[PDB]
RNA sequence: UAAGUGAUCUAGAAAG
């Protein structure tokens, strides 16, 4: 629970989505949330009014980074 | 639908029509007909502007 | 009558170099689109008329000095040339007695073969505008740029970049500035009150173009910080330990002052020397409003819808709109 | 052709006038 | 300042002036193999695709007759043939026999 | 042939 906050908090802090994705690839989070921390990011574009480059961005740089990030990703997709 | 919308705002209908050309697109455009089943893929791809169907 | 900028045909809108123009407000927006051929007549009888043997006319060039060396215009001798005379026949055009055009005064950008960005200012931005067909690769289209979108394909066609104009900055600045002075007398809370004012105002008009512009973000920490000292001057404090941000960004409910940080973000400060040649990626991450036991505190940017974002929201729900309002019609209800 | 629709087609010791005192006033009220 | 790359100084900025390194940096160091299927793609698509070689082989064939002729120099230089109508025998000889052999070749 | 080492300012007293 608290974990998703600081989630949050991280990606709010950001001004633009490359800032945010700095932060949380800073976090040192394992392979074992990267999942959750997909979909935690999800549900925040989810709340705001409309899709922000913002979240594009910062999908785009974990992404690039680790392989696991893109697993992470597709399969927060199929579960989608 | 939403996607479908993104996808060639971004990047263009015919060369949209490409790259899933290039993919397998199993469930989005099926060849194989099983029996009047296109028709529901094509009808729903004519309620946006795609062409190929 | 025509809609803002649109034509009765396109020949009509072919037919002339002066394919679009704007007042904003003592602030012409005169945009031509020339073939080489008008190009070159323009040339001929602009450098006839005022010679100059070397380019020599390159220096004392309005260019916008915000963007990096090559995304600004470039200073091809024909191009800049171009430019001039095209401003020359401008002036040309006004009298003087009415008004004054002066060359000091006016920003004349040029897209071409050998120009491929498209600059301007309006309304206090910045807007370099780089077709997609120019581009050498397409990344990620990044926050504070604009898509634009071709009317008849419906392709993103072009890019639009966007930075803070330097002279909006300089007005928040004193904006700032001001805020600050004449407030010995004044209270904290009114203090912080008139700071979220100023700060809002300056996101709400331009949101997404911050992200952009380092000086902005620069004096967005400073001028933060020196509000957070007026505080904390006030208290005779100024002391980091004794005001952690419950004091600053709790709101007034809570008895705190309601700043809204646009501060704990982190400035984007790329190699400096290199920056200044060509836009680079965001590689190095400096460290904005900082402090000692870091609760990340929200900025305000993201919770405010960015501009391009609710434009295309806009044109949706407005045809929504339109839509429900032509099926009320038929219906004969009131939607 | 497009050029001719025009309307208009083809030192001083006084520091209240001085041309960087003039411009300055210009730069700094509007 | 670090690597071009700080800030000119921590006074002024009014803050601590800490200088991270991003971590989309990675992603700005190798975008070309992360995205070269995009590249790749497009190569892909455009991957299928006489005087000057006639100049080369005259030059061969004038070249062979020469070194025929160096080769009767060689000979001659080295192994008695002190006098000029040597050397200029020789070469006649090979132009005649080389020229001969040529004109064979042409004919063919 | 596919990750994360690192740069961290201040700082309180008088009189007004």
């Amino acid at each position: 629970v608290e974990f998703k906050k600081k989630i949050y908090l991280v990606l709010k802090s950001s001004l633009s989505g490359d800032e945010a994705a700095h932060k949380l690839l800073k976090l040192k989070i394992a392979n074992n949330l990267k999942k959750s921390v997909v979909d935690i990011i999800i549900k925040s574009s989810l709340q705001e009014s409309t899709f922000s480059k913002f979240y594009s961005i910062l999908s785009e740089r974990m992404i690039t980074f680790h392989r696991s990030w893109q697993t992470a990703y597709n399969e927060t997709f199929e579960q989608n | 639908k939403f996607l479908f919308q993104e996808l060639v705002n971004e990047l263009g209908l015919d060369e949209l029509q490409l790259r899933l050309n290039s993919s397998k697109l199993d469930g989005m455009f099926p060849l194989e007909g099983d029996a009047e089943h296109i028709r529901y893929s094509i009808n729903f791809f004519t309620a946006i502007g795609l062409g190929l169907l | 009558p025509n809609e803002f900028m649109q034509f009765k045909s396109k020949e009509v809108e072919k037919a002339h170099p002066i394919r679009l123009y704007t007042r904003y407000l003592d602030r012409i927006y005169m945009l031509f689109h020339f073939e080489e051929d008008e190009g070159e007549e323009l040339t001929d009888e602009y450098l006839a008329e005022n010679p100059d043997p070397n380019f020599e006319n390159s220096i004392g060039y309005n260019n916008r000095k915000c963007w990096p060396k090559d995304s600004r215009m470039r200073l091809i001798r024909q191009d800049v040339n171009l430019g001039r005379a095209v401003f020359w026949e401008i002036q040309s055009r006004v009298p003087t007695s009415l008004t004054s055009i002066k060359w000091e005064n006016a920003f004349v950008s040029v897209y071409s073969k050998n120009n491929p960005n498209l600059l301007f200012s309006m309304c206090g931005f910045e807007v370099r505008i780089l077709p997609r067909q120019r581009m050498e690769e397409v990344v990620s289209n990044d926050e504070g740029v604009w898509d634009l979108v071709d009317e008849r394909t419906k392709q993103r066609t072009a890019k639009a970049y966007l930075k803070v104009s330097e002279e909006e900055i300089k007005k928040f600045d004193s904006r700032i500035r001001g805020i600050l002075m004449a407030s010995g007398s004044t209270t904290f809370t009114k203090v912080a009150a008139k700071w979220n004012t100023s700060l809002i105002s300056l996101f709400t008009y331009f949101r997404e173009a911050i992200v952009a512009t380092e000086p902005l973000l620069d004096i967005l920490v400073k001028g933060e910080t020196r509000i957070q000292n007026r505080v904390k001057l006030g208290l005779n404090s100024k002391m980091p330990t004794r005001f952690p941000p419950a004091v600053f960004y709790t709101p007034k409910e809570l008895g705190g002052l309601g700043m809204i940080s646009a501060s704990h973000i982190l400035i984007p400060a790329s190699d400096l020397s290199w920056s200044k040649q060509t836009d680079t990626g965001i590689t190095h991450f400096r460290a904005g409003m900082t402090h000692e036991d870091e609760k990340l505190i929200p900025t305000i940017f993201r919770y405010i819808t960015t501009w391009e974002n609710e434009f295309l929201d806009s044109q949706r729900v407005w045809a929504e709109y339109a839509t429900k309002r032509q099926e009320a019609i038929q219906q004969n209800r009131r939607l | 052709s497009w050029r001719k629709g025009t309307a208009f087609g083809r030192y001083i010791n006084d520091m209240t006038k001085s041309e960087y005192h003039q411009e300055f006033l210009h730069k700094h009220v509007r | 300042s670090y690597n071009g790359i700080g800030l000119k100084s921590a006074k002024g900025s009014s803050t601590s002036g800490h200088v991270q390194r991003s971590l989309a940096s990675n992603n700005r160091r190798r975008p070309q193999g992360s995205q070269q299927q995009r590249q790749q793609r497009q190569n892909a698509i455009k991957k299928a695709s006489l005087a000057v070689q006639k100049q080369i082989e005259t030059h061969m064939e004038k070249r062979e007759i020469e070194v025929q002729v160096s080769e009767l120099r060689d000979r001659l230089e080295e192994e008695e043939t002190l006098s000029e109508e040597q050397i200029d025998k020789k070469c006649e000889a090979l132009r005649a026999k080389l020229t001969n052999e040529w004109q064979e070749q042409q004919r063919m």
